[PDB]
């Protein structure tokens, strides 16, 4: 949402 | 008002697909609009901390390692969990049931 990314461990 | 809160703290063994779950967090990289503390959004169906551990995306995280990550950024909470080595120990924040 607007700025987020989220692809981690 | 007059309702308070709940803490729990898991250990975790390193996964062979990468645990079985994903994080959103940081101090310069935003969730919302301009976040301060790391929060839960994917699980995996055939992971390790959602079968073998005992997570949900409703538990959200306060420390790792027994470590301070309530002001960090993305890159800094995940190289708490590839750098331990084979052994990660997570500690979670959830509200109290009225039965």
């Amino acid at each position: 949402v607007v700025s987020e990314r989220i692809s981690s461990v | 008002g007059a309702m308070e809160m709940e803490y729990e703290e898991i250990t975790l063994e390193r996964g062979n697909s990468g645990l079985g779950f994903s994080i959103a967090g940081g101090t310069d990289n935003p969730h919302i609009g301009d976040d301060p503390s790391i929060f839960i959004t994917k699980i995996i169906p055939g992971g390790a901390a959602a079968q073998d551990g005992r997570l949900r995306v409703n538990d959200s995280i306060l420390f790792v390692n027994e470590v301070d990550v309530r002001e960090v950024t993305h890159s800094a909470a995940v190289e708490a969990l590839k750098e331990a080595g084979s052994i990660v120990r997570l500690y979670v924040m959830r509200r109290k049931p009225p039965a």
